[PDB]
C-alpha cells in the first residue's frame, strides 16, 4: 500500500563543522545526526529525507560549490567509518550515492570545489580528505567513475591536521592545510603529483579556521587560532611556472579574547542581474560572542558594527557559523547542540529570528507515548532532558495551511537517563530514571496560556534553557533498584511498576495507586527482571514477560468472584522474550521474543496458533486498535536494524508479509504508539510521525 | 611557573560487594542510599570539589572548563595540570561509562571531538594543555590485571588504596568483604608493573586500642611487605547513617581526647622514613557534619607543634622541600624486589631540589612491554639542569648493579615528549631505551 | 646484619652436694648463684662459696621456687607441699611464711618485685603482696566477659599439664597458660596488675606447653606444630594469632620445652629436646638463625636478668656454664691497599655476603649466597692477600674455605673459640682450661687433616686483634694488653697500655710513623692510648689515616690522621640511628645505618 512519514525530529553532532548552508539563492540547510546527514529547508519548516548511508558517525558535511551563483545539489560527507561520500540530489528525492573505500582513520574536516577546466568540456569535482592517521588523500570525479588520483601521507608521527581548504588560485587547483603547531601548508600539483609550494606560519597557538575568498584579482586566506587572534593574508600570485607565491599580512584584530572554531567570507549571491561578493569577515568563537567584522571602516581599523551574544547564560560559545543566501540571516552551531539563527529586518542592529530552528535530542530516545486524545506528543532520552512537542496552528496570518510541528517545552532537566515513561492524566506523567524511584510531574498553569495562544508564537531556545520547567509534586519510595518498565491503566486507577533485578527476591512486580499513591500490592513469580508488562484491554487479565524466557499472565485481586486470572508456561521460547501485546477484543495476545519467532497464544490450556519468523530479531510489537470485518489483525513489529514490518494475521498460508518502509531508522527501534498513524522512536536520536492508508 | 591542580568526580553508584554480603563499609558515609541525595560514595556533599561537581551535573568537560577558567581569571594561567578522580570504586562500573568519561576528560583538554579513548590520547599528548598525570582510587579486590591494564592504557601515573588497618580481625568486623593478603597481592602487583602507589590508613577503628594504633604503624614501616610510597592519613569520624553511628550511639564506641590525637599524630609523624611522603593528614569533612570526633582542621600546626615540644623533628618530604647538595642514595626491600632512591640533599639546613625512585623488575611481572630483566623509574621530580645528572645516575645504576638489558620509565602524555630528548622511543605507554 | 661471636667464658665445678639440683637462680649484686636441691638445700656454692646449707621444712620431693630479694636480704623458696618459707643465709633462719594444703606447682614474682602469685594444685591461683598474705584468688574459668566487640582429642601425647605463667617487661600484664579437660586441649589467658581477667585465647588445632613474653610486651610465643610442619607462632596482647615462624626440623622427631629472652628484647633463646639451644633474632621480619650449642641432660636456662647477652645453663650432672656474647659485624675492610669491601652475614643454614664496592644492597637480599649443610658459626677473612673466607660450623668443628666461582676446601676426614685467620692456612684458635679457666692459645693448620698445636698463658683473654700487614697476633685481658705473639715463635708477653674499662671494640693502626692503640667501650668513650677524648663515640671506622665516629648526638664526624695528633661545612648531620659501617678510601663512600633496615651512602 502506501506509507508516508509525517513528520521527523532531529538534532545536529556536536562535530565542530557539522552543519553547512548552500550559497545563491533557495538555499537549502544539511546537517548530521546519529548515522545519517538531515536536509532542512529553511524557507519551509520542514525535513524532506536523510541521506542513510552510514554505519557510524558523520563528522563533516560541504555543498559542492556552483561557479555560476546558482543552487548545487551535490555534496560531499566524512563519517566516522573512514568514510568519505559524495551524494547528488538535483532534487529533493533522487538519494544517489558513491560509498568511496576506506580511509584508515575517522575523519574530520573535507572539503571539495569543481574544477573549472572548460577544456575538457564539462569539468568535475575533486576531493581532499585529512583524517586520523595524520594523512592527505586525493579522491576526483570525471563522471560515473570515482578516480583515485595519489596519495600523501602528510606526515608519520603524531603531526596533526587541524583543518583544510581547497580552491584553484588562478588556473591550477590549491589545496590549504593545517599543521597543528603553527603551520598552514600551501600545496600544488604538476601533473597529478601535490609539491609544497610553501608554508605560512604566523599564529603563537593552534590554528583552528582557514577559509578562502576571492577580490578582483587578489585572493584571500581566513584563519582563526587559539591565541586571541584573528589573521587575515590579501594574496595576489602566479601558478608556479615551474613561479611560486607572494603573500601579505595585513592588520589583525583583538575579537573575543578566546577560541575561534569557525571563521567565514560572505559569499556571491545574484542582485539586480548581477553577482555581489561583500568583504565581510565573520567568526565563531567560544565567549558565547559574535563580532560581525566590517572592511576596514574606510581607515583600515576593520572595526565591527554590533556585537551579539550575551556572557550570562552559556560560557561554552558556538562551533559554526554560516550564511543565508546573502548578508541577511546568519546562522551559529551551539556546544550543547542546538542552532541560533539571527536576522536583520533592514535594520543596522540585528535582531534574533526564532520559530524556524529546527530541535530535538541530542542523546539516544528510549520512550514515547501518545497524547490521551492526539494534542501533542513527550519523549524521554538519555540527554537526562525530557522534551515535549506540539504541532503550530497559527501558522502564517495568510498562510493557514500545511500545519508543522514543534518542539514546545523542556519540562525537566533532570540528573540521571530516563529509562520509563507512562502518562496518568492530560496535563500530568509519571517517569522512571536512573533512581530507584519514580517521579511524577503534572502541567503548571504558565504553560496553558502560550499553548492555547500557539495550538489553538514557538518558544525560542532561551525561553526553552530558563524558563519551561515544570514543577515536580510527587516522589514514589518503594523500590530497590533501577526501574525498567512501567505500565498504566485504562482508567487511570492502577499503576505497574518492575524495577532492575537479577535474584528472585527483587523482581516482583509493583502496584500502586493513583489517587492515594500507596503500595496496595506486591506479586512474585518471575525468577528475572521482568523487560515488559502490559495490561489488557479489559481488565480482566495482565501479562508480563521477562529475560528468563517466559510469560505470566499473573493478576490477582486488586484488595482496593474471582477479578483476575492466572496462568503460566515452563518453557517454549529459546531467548529473551521482549515484547507483549493483547487485542481489540481480548481474545488473543501476542509475544516477540528476541529470536525472530513472534508467536500468538489464544483465549484451562493456552495453546499456539501459528509461529512465524522474520529476517531480523524483534524488539517492539504493536496492534492497530480498529478491526476489519473479516476477522484479521493488524500488526506492527519493530526491529534491531531500524526497519518496521507490518503483517496481517489471519486465523486458520494467509499472513501479509510485504509492507515495509526504506530509510526509515538507522538504530535500534524501542516502542511503537499506535494513536487511539503511529510513532516511531529509536537510539539514534530519531523520533518520527508516520501514517498508514488503507 | 607552578603547577595547579584540578579535581573532577564521578556519577554516583552502588560499590561491588554489596551483592554479596548485603551492606556497605561500616564507617563510609554518603551514597545512593543515605540523607546526602545525589552525592557520590564517601562523600557528604558540602565540600568545594563536591559542589563544584554537582553544580556542573556530572560531566567531565563542563567541570574541568569552570576549574580552568576560574584559575585562570584568578591571576595564574599555569601551564600544566594533574586530574585527579575521587569518590567511590572508579572500575566498579560498566566500561563503557570508564572511556566515556576519560576520553571526554582528555578532549576538554584542548578542544577535539574524539569517538574513541586511543585517538583520544593520541591527540592530547600533541595539546598546550601539558597534563601530567592522572590519579585514580581502587579497593584491593578490584586492582587486578585487568583494572591494571585498564590503569595504563588510560595514561595514569598514580593510584590510591585503601586498606585502613593490618589486622584480618577488623577486616572481617567493618565488612570490607576482602582477607588482608588482598592488600599484600595488591601491592605487589601495583608495585612491580611501574605504578607509584599511596595508601590510606586511619587511627582509631573500632575495636582497636591506643597502644596497639603505634605497634599497627611501627609494623607499617619496618615490614617490607606493607611499605607504601605515600601516607594518606584519615582520623576516623562518626556520621549518621552508618553502622558506626548505630554503634555510637548505643554508647558502645568512643573516640579519643583532643591531646591524647595529638600526641598519637606527632609519633606517627615522627617515625616516617624521609623517602614517604604524606599526602592528607585529615580529613575534610565540616564542622557540624561529623557528631564526634576532632573539630578543628589545623592538626597540621598543633601536631608540629606536638613534636617540637618533644624532642624530635620531621623527615617528611613535604616539610623537607624548598651551600652546596650532594647526591644520597638509599636502598631496602619492599614488596618482594630490590629499590633504589636517589636524592639531592643538603644536609646543611636538610633540604632537597631533585630525587628519583628506581626498582628492578622483581619476577613473573606481567607487564608484557616489560618482559622481565628490565628497570622501572617510578618518579622523577625536579623544584626551583639536575634532572639529566639524575638519569645519568640512574642509568649507570641500571648498567652496573642490576644486570639488566632494557629500561622503561613511566611519564604521563605531556611530557613524553621530554624524555626524546635524551633517547628513547615509546613502548605501549612507557618510555623504553636499551642497555 | 652484625653478627653474636663468643666472649669470656666462665666455668665453675664446686663439689657434688647432696643428690641432684631442681632450680637455681642468679644474686647480682653480690654476684653469686643460689641452688636448690631435694633433701631441702639452698647451698650458694658459687663464686667464693658463703655457702649456708640448710635442711628445709621429709616432706615433698621437689621445690618448684627460689628467688633473691636482694631489698629485704632473703631467698624465698617454695616445695612441692606449698611451703613459702623466707631464709636468710647469713643467719641460718628458717621461717613456714606462707603455706596451704592444696600444694604449689609454679612461683613467679613481678619485674619490680612487689607482687607475686601462685598456682596451687587445686587448680586455683592466689596473689599476694610482699607481706605473704592472701588478697585475691579465682580459678580456670570460661565467661570471658565479652571484651572487644568480638562478644575431637587434640592433646599433645607428651604434653604435661603443669601451667605456665610469665609476665612483661614493665610488669603490667601477666599471661597463664593451662590445659582445659571438657574438650582437652591448651589455654592462655592475660591479666593486669589488679588481678582482674582482661582477654583469652582463640581456638587452636594443637599447641604445646611452652610460653615466653617479649619484655618491649608486644609479642607472646607459643608452639602450635602443625599437621605438616613445626612452627612458633605468636600471641598479641588481645589473644589472637599473628604470624609466627618455621623451624628447620622434621615431624615426629623433636619437641619444643622451652623459651626465652634477653634482658633488651634483641635475642630469643629456644630449648629442643629430642637436645638443642639455639639463638635467633630478627631482621626485617626475617628470623635469622644465628647460633646452635648441641648438648647431650640440662636442668634449667636462664638469662641474665641484669647485663645482656650473658647465658647461664645448669646440667644434671652438677655443671654450670656461663656464656658471654659480642655484638659486631664481620667485615672484610682493611685488606689491601685495592679498592675492596665486603660484608659476611650469618643466617640458619647459610651466609649472605654484600659486596659494597660494586654494589650496595640491604639486609635481606644478598649478592653470592653460600650454603652449608650444618649450621655455621663463625667466619672471617684473611690479612693482606686476597679476600678468601674461613667459615665455622657449630656441629662438627670443620672448617671450609671459599676462595674468591667460589672455590671451595675444606677438611676431608664450646672450644674453638676464636678462630683468626692467617693468610697461608694458618688457624690461630683459643680456647680455655677445664675447672682452671685459664686461656689455652693454640696453633691449627691443615687426606690432609687438621693438626693443632698447644701453648698455655695466665690471665682471661678478651678478645684477639686483627693480624694486620705483615703483623702477628695480639691479645687483650681483663687489663692492659699483652702478648705480642710472633706468628712463628711463641713469644713473651711484654707492653707495645693500661686499659681504663675493657674495650669493647678495639683496633691497632700505623697513624703515622707510629702504631697506635685505639679503643671504644660501652660507655660511649673513645680511648686513645690509654686517654679518654670523648664520651659520646658509638662507632668508629680507620682507613688512610683518616678517623671517622659517630657523635651519637646527630652528627658525623671526620678527622685526618696525617698530623698524628688530634684532642676535643666540615661535619655532617645524621640521624639517630646511625651506626658506621665499611667504607671506601678514594671515593669516600661512608655507608651510615638506620634501625629500620635500609643503608644510606654518603661522600
Ligand atoms: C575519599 S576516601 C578514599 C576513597 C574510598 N574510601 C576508597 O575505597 O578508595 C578516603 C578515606 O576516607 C576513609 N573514610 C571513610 N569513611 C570515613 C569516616 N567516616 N571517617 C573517616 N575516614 C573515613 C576511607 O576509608 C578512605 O581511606
Ligand atoms: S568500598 Fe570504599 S567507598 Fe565503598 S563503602 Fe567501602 S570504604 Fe566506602
Amino acid at each position: 500500500s502506501v506509507l508516508e512519514v509525517s513528520h521527523v525530529f532531529c538534532c545536529p553532532n556536536r562535530v565542530r563543522g557539522a552543519l553547512s548552508w548552500n550559497t545563491g539563492p533557495g538555499g537549502l540547510l544539511a546537517f548530521g545526526t546519529s548515522c545519517s546527514v538531515v536536509l532542512y529547508d529553511p524557507q519551509k519548516k520542514v525535513v524532506i529525507t536523510n541521506l542513510n548511508g552510514h554505519t557510524a558517525r558523520v563528522n563533516c558535511l560541504q555543498w559542492i560549490r556552483t561557479e555560476d551563483g546558482s543552487p548545487s545539489n551535490e555534496l560531499v560527507s566524512g563519517g566516522s567509518d573512514n568514510r568519505v561520500i559524495h551524494w547528488e540530489l538535483e532534487n529533493n528525492q533522487v538519494l544517489k550515492s558513491v560509498r568511496l573505500q576506506g580511509h584508515e582513520g575517522p575523519v574530520c574536516a573535507v572539503h571539495a570545489i569543481y574544477q573549472s577546466g572548460p577544456s575538457e568540456g564539462e569539468q568535475h569535482a575533486l576531493i581532499a580528505s585529512a583524517a586520523s592517521d595524520s594523512t592527505v588523500r586525493i579522491w576526483s570525479k570525471k563522471g560515473s567513475e570515482v578516480k583515485y588520483l595519489q596519495t600523501l601521507s602528510f606526515r608519520d608521527g603524531f603531526v596533526l591536521s587541524v583543518c583544510l581548504a581547497i580552491l584553484p588560485g588562478t588556473n591550477v587547483p590549491v589545496l590549504a592545510c593545517g599543521d597543528d603547531d603553527c603551520r598552514i601548508h600551501l600545496y600544488i600539483q604538476q601533473d597529478d603529483q601535490f609539491q609544497k609550494a610553501l608554508s605560512l606560519c604566523g599564529h603563537e597557538d593552534w590554528i583552528r579556521g582557514v577559509e578562502w575568498a576571492t577580490f578582483g584579482r587578489d585572493l584571500f586566506l581566513a584563519s582563526c587560532s587559539q591565541d586571541c587572534l584573528i589573521r587575515i593574508w590579501r594574496l595576489y600570485m602566479k601558478p608556479a611556472s615551474f613561479t611560486t607565491v607572494a603573500v601579505t599580512l595585513e592588520t589583525v584584530l583583538a575579537g573575543h579574547e578566546n577560541w575561534v572554531n569557525a571563521v567565514h567570507w560572505q559569499p556571491s549571491f545574484y542582485k539586480d542581474g548581477v553577482l555581489q561578493q561583500p568583504v565581510r569577515l565573520l567568526s565563531a568563537s567560544m565567549d558565547k560572542t559574535m563580532i560581525l567584522w566590517a572592511p576596514d571602516e574606510e581607515s583600515g581599523v576593520w572595526l565591527e558594527q554590533v556585537r551579539v551574544g550575551e556572557v550570562g547564560g552559556n560560557t561554552l560559545g558556538f562551533y559554526d557559523c554560516q550564511f543565508g543566501e546573502n548578508g541577511t540571516m546568519i546562522i551559529a552551531h551551539a556546544f550543547h547542540g542546538a542552532l541560533h539563527l539571527w536576522k536583520q529586518s533592514t535594520v543596522n542592529p540585528r535582531q534574533w529570528a526564532p520559530e524556524i530552528v529546527i530541535s530535538g535530542h541530542f542523546d539516544g530516545v528510549q520512550d514515547l507515548m501518545w497524547d490521551p486524545e492526539g494534542e501533542f506528543i513527550i519523549t524521554t532520552s538519555t540527554d537526562q532532558t525530557t522534551r515535549l512537542f506540539a504541532p503550530w496552528k497559527k501558522k502564517d496570518q495568510k498562510d493557514r495551511s500545511q500545519v508543522t510541528w514543534h518542539e514546545i517545552a523542556r519540562p525537566q532537566i533532570h540528573g540521571y537517563n530516563i529509562k520509563c515513561l507512562a502518562m496518568i492524566d492530560r496535563f500530568q506523567f509519571v517517569s522512571g530514571a536512573d533512581e530507584k524511584v519514580l517521579r511524577v510531574f503534572s502541567a503548571p498553569r504558565n504553560f496553558v496560556e502560550n499553548f492555547s495562544v500557539i495550538s489553538r508564537e514557538p518558544p525560542t531556545e532561551d525561553h526553552l534553557l530558563q524558563n519551561t520547567l515544570w514543577p515536580e509534586i510527587q516522589k514514589l519510595y518503594g523500590h530497590g533498584y533501577e526501574i525498567v518498565c512501567v505500565a498504566c491503566n485504562n482508567s487511570k486507577t492502577l499503576l505497574a511498576s518492575a524495577c532492575k533485578a537479577s535474584q528472585k527476591e527483587h523482581a516482583a512486580i509493583i502496584l500502586w495507586s493513583t489517587a492515594s499513591w500507596k503500595q496496595v500490592q506486591s506479586l512474585a513469580f518471575h525468577t528475572l527482571t521482568v523487560t515488559q508488562m502490559t495490561f489488557s484491554p479489559d481488565d480482566k487479565f495482565l501479562l508480563a514477560v521477562s529475560r528468563d524466557r517466559t510469560w505470566s499472565l499473573w493478576k490477582r485481586q486488586d484488595a482496593t468472584s474471582l477479578f483476575a486470572f492466572t496462568n503460566k508456561i515452563t518453557s517454549v521460547h529459546s531467548r529473551i522474550i521482549w515484547s507483549c501485546d493483547w487485542s481489540p477484543d481480548n481474545k488473543y495476545f501476542f509475544t516477540g521474543s528476541r529470536d525472530k519467532k513472534v508467536v500468538v497464544w489464544g483465549e484451562p490450556i493456552r495453546p499456539c496458533s501459528s509461529i512465524l519468523d522474520v529476517g531480523s530479531s524483534v524488539t517492539a510489537v504493536s496492534v492497530c486498535p480498529v478491526l476489519n470485518p473479516a476477522q484479521r489483525y493488524i500488526v506492527a513489529i519493530g526491529l534491531e536494524s531500524g526497519k518496521i514490518c507490518i503483517y496481517s494475521w489471519n486465523k486458520t498460508w494467509t499472513s501479509c508479509v510485504e509492507t515495509n518502509p526504506s530509510q526509515s531508522h538507522s538504530l535500534g527501534i524501542r516502542r511503537l504508539c499506535w494513536k487511539s498513524h503511529f510513532a516511531s522512536c529509536g537510539e539514534d536520536h530519531t523520533v518520527k510521525i508516520y501514517r498508514v492508508n488503507r | 611557573s607552578g603547577i595547579a591542580v584540578v579535581a573532577v568526580m564521578c556519577k554516583p553508584h552502588r560499590c561491588p560487594h554489596i551483592s554479596f554480603t548485603g551492606n556497605i563499609c561500616i564507617y563510609c558515609p554518603g551514597g545512593p542510599d543515605s540523607d546526602f541525595e545525589y552525592s557520590t560514595q564517601s562523600y557528604t556533599g558540602y565540600e568545594p570539589t563536591s559542589m563544584r561537581a554537582i553544580r556542573a551535573r556530572y560531566d567531565p568537560f563542563l567541570q574541568t572548563r569552570h576549574r580552568i577558567e576560574q584559575l585562570k581569571q584568578l591571576g595564574h594561567s599555569v601551564d600544566k595540570v594533574e586530574f585527579i578522580v575521587m569518590g567511590g570504586t572508579f572500575m566498579a562500573l560498566p566500561e563503557e561509562y570508564r572511556d566515556y568519561f576519560i576520553r571526554s576528560l582528555h578532549d576538554a583538554l584542548s578542544g577535539h571531538t574524539s569517538n574513541n579513548i586511543h585517538e583520544a590520547i593520541k591527540y592530547s599528548e600533541r595539546s598546550f594543555t601539558k597534563c601530567v598525570g592522572i590519579t585514580i582510587e581502587t579497593r584491593p579486590d578490584y586492582c587486578m590485571k585487568r583494572h591494571l591494564s585498564d590503569m595504563l592504557t588510560y595514561g595514569c601515573t598514580r593510584l590510591e588504596i585503601g586498606v585502613q588497618s593490618v589486622y584480618e580481625d577488623v577486616a572481617r568486623d567493618t565488612n570490607r568483604g576482602h582477607t588482608v593478603k588482598a592488600a599484600c597481592e595488591s601491592f605487589h602487583l601495583a608495585k612491580d608493573s611501574g605504578f607509584k602507589v599511596v595508601t590510606h590508613m586511619m587511627p582509631d577503628l573500632p575495636n582497636v586500642g591506643l597502644e596497639r594504633d603505634i605497634e599497627q604503624f611501627i609494623e607499617f614501616f619496618e615490614n617490607p611487605a606493607f611499605r607504601p610510597d605515600g601516607l594518606k592519613l584519615y582520623p576516623t569520624l562518626v556520621i549518621r547513617g552508618t553502622g558506626l553511628y548505630e554503634l555510637w550511639k548505643s554508647g558502645r564506641y568512643r573516640s579519643y581526647s583532643p591531646s591524647d590525637l595529638i600526641e598519637l599524630v606527632a609519633r606517627i609523624l615522627a617515625l616516617v622514613p624521609p623517602w614517604t611522603r604524606v599526602y592528607r593528614v585529615q580529613r575534610d569533612i565540616p564542622m557540624p557534619l561529623v557528631s564526634s570526633g576532632v573539630e578543628h582542621g589545623n592538626l597540621r600546626e598543633l601536631a608540629f607543634a606536638r613534636m617540637k615540644d618533644l624532642g624530635i623533628q620531621c623527615r617528611d618530604v613535604r616539610t623537607r622541600e624548598v651551600y652546596q647538595v650532594e647526591l644520597v642514595r638509599r636502598d631496602y626491600v619492599a614488596n618482594g624486589g630490590w629499590e633504589t632512591f636517589l636524592s639531592y640533599e643538603d644536609p646543611d639546613q636538610d633540604i632537597l631540589i631533585g630525587l628519583l625512585r628506581l626498582r628492578k623488575c622483581s619476577e613473573e611481572t606481567f607487564r608484557f612491554e616489560l618482559g622481565g630483566g628490565v628497570s622501572i623509574v617510578r618518579e622523577l621530580h625536579v623544584y626551583g639542569g639536575f634532572g639529566m645528572l639524575l638519569m645519568e645516575e640512574a642509568e649507570r645504576i641500571a648498567r652496573e648493579e642490576h644486570g639488566s638489558g632494557k629500561m622503561a620509565v613511566i611519564s604521563g602524555v605531556g611530557t613524553r615528549n621530554y624524555y626524546r630528548k635524551i633517547g628513547y622511543r615509546l613502548q605501549g605507554p612507557y618510555m623504553v631505551k636499551m642497555l | 646484619m652484625r653478627n653474636l661471636k663468643l666472649h669470656r667464658t666462665l666455668e665453675f665445678r664446686d663439689i657434688q652436694a647432696p643428690g641432684k639440683p631442681q632450680c637455681f637462680c642468679l644474686r647480682a649484686e653480690q654476684g653469686t648463684v643460689l641452688i636448690g636441691s631435694e633433701r631441702g638445700l639452698t647451698e650458694v656454692d658459687p663464686v667464693r662459696r658463703e655457702v649456708k646449707t640448710e635442711i628445709s621444712l621429709d616432706g615433698s620431693g621437689c621445690i618448684v621456687g627460689i628467688q633473691d630479694l636482694l631489698d629485704q636480704e632473703s631467698v624465698c623458696v617454695a616445695t612441692a607441699s606449698g611451703d613459702v618459707i623466707v631464709c636468710n643465709l647469713s643467719t641460718q633462719q628458717l621461717e613456714c611464711v606462707g603455706s596451704v594444703a592444696s600444694g604449689i606447682s609454679v612461683m613467679s614474682w613481678s619485674p619490680d618485685q612487689e607482687l607475686l602469685l601462685l598456682a596451687t594444685a587445686q587448680q586455683t591461683l592466689i596473689m599476694m603482696t610482699k607481706d605473704f598474705e592472701v588478697i585475691a584468688e579465682e580459678q580456670i574459668h570460661q565467661d570471658d566477659f565479652g571484651e572487644g566487640k568480638f562478644v575431637p582429642e587434640n592433646a599433645l601425647p607428651w604434653d604435661d599439664r603443669r601451667p605456665h605463667i610469665t609476665w612483661r617487661g614493665d610488669g603490667q600484664y601477666f599471661a597463664v597458660s593451662v590445659v582445659c579437660r571438657q574438650t582437652e586441649a591448651r589455654k592462655i589467658r592475660v591479666w593486669n596488675r589488679e588481678f582482674a581477667l582482661q582477654s583469652t585465647s582463640e581456638s587452636v588445632p594443637g599447641l604445646g606447653p611452652a610460653l615466653a613474653w617479649k619484655p618491649s610486651g608486644s609479642l607472646i610465643a607459643s608452639t602450635q606444630d602443625k599437621p605438616n610442619q613445626q612452627d612458633v607462632v605468636f600471641f598479641e596482647k588481645n589473644g589472637l594469632l599473628h604470624g609466627h615462624f618455621t623451624l628447620p626440623f622434621l615431624k615426629d622427631e623433636v619437641k619444643v620445652n622451652d623459651l626465652l629472652w634477653n634482658a633488651d628484647s634483641s635475642v630469643l633463646a629456644i630449648w629442643l629436646e629430642d637436645s638443642y639451644v639455639q639463638l635467633w633474632t630478627v631482621g626485617n621480619y626475617h628470623w635469622y638463625l644465628k647460633q646452635s650449642l648441641p648438648f647431650s641432660q640440662i636442668v634449667s636456662l636462664l638469662w641474665d636478668p641484669v647485663t645482656p647477652c650473658r647465658l647461664h645453663v645448669l646440667c644434671t650432672g652438677w655443671r654450670y656454664l656461663c656464656c658471654d656474647w659480642h655484638w659486631t659485624t664481620d667485615r672484610s675492610s682493611g685488606n689491601s691497599a685495592n679498592d675492596l669491601a665486603n660484608v659476611a652475614v650469618i643466617d640458619g643454614n647459610r651466609v649472605l655476603v654484600t659486596v659494597f664496592r660494586q654494589t650496595v644492597v640491604p639486609p635481606p637480599m644478598c649478592t653470592y649466597r653460600l650454603l652449608i649443610p650444618h649450621p655455621v658459626n663463625q667466619v672471617i677473612f684473611s690479612a693482606h692477600l686476597g679476600n678468601d673466607l674461613a667459615v665455622l660450623d657449630a656441629s662438627n668443628q670443620i672448617s671450609v674455605y671459599k676462595c674468591g666461582h667460589l672455590e671451595k676446601r675444606y677438611s676431608i676426614q664450646l672450644q674453638l673459640s676464636f678462630l683468626t685467620w692467617v693468610e697461608d692456612d694458618t688457624f690461630l684458635a683459643i680456647s680455655y682450661s677445664h675447672s682452671s679457666s685459664q686461656s689455652i692459645i693454640h696453633h691449627l693448620t691443615v687426606g690432609q687433616l687438621d693438626v693443632s698445636s698447644s701453648v698455655t698463658v695466665d690471665g682471661v683473654v678478651i678478645g684477639l686483634c686483627c693480624c694486620s700487614k705483615t703483623k702477628s697476633l695480639a691479645v687483650q685481658l681483663a687489663d692492659g694488653q699483652v702478648l705480642k705473639y710472633l706468628w712463628e715463635s711463641p713469644s713473651l708477653a711484654v707492653e707495645p697500655v693500661r686499659f681504663v674499662h675493657p674495650c669493647t671494640q678495639m683496633e691497632v693502626a700505623t697513624i703515622g710513623g707510629e702504631e697506635c692503640v685505639l679503643g671504644l667501650t660501652d660507655r660511649c668513650r673513645f680511648f686513645i692510648n690509654d686517654t679518654e677524648v670523648a664520651s659520646n663515640i658509638t662507632s668508629f671506622a680507620v682507613c688512610d689515616d683518616f678517623l671517622l665516629v659517630t657523635t651519637h648526638s646527630h652528627t658525623c664526624q671526620v678527622f685526618s690522621l696525617s698530623g698524628a695528633s688530634l684532642k676535643m661545612e666540615i661535619l655532617r648531620k645524621v640521624e639517630r640511628g646511625s651506626r658506621i659501617v665499611t667504607v671506601v678510601p678514594q671515593d669516600t663512600k661512608l655507608i651510615l645505618q638506620m634501625p629500620r633496615g635500609n643503608l644510606e651512602v654518603v661522600h
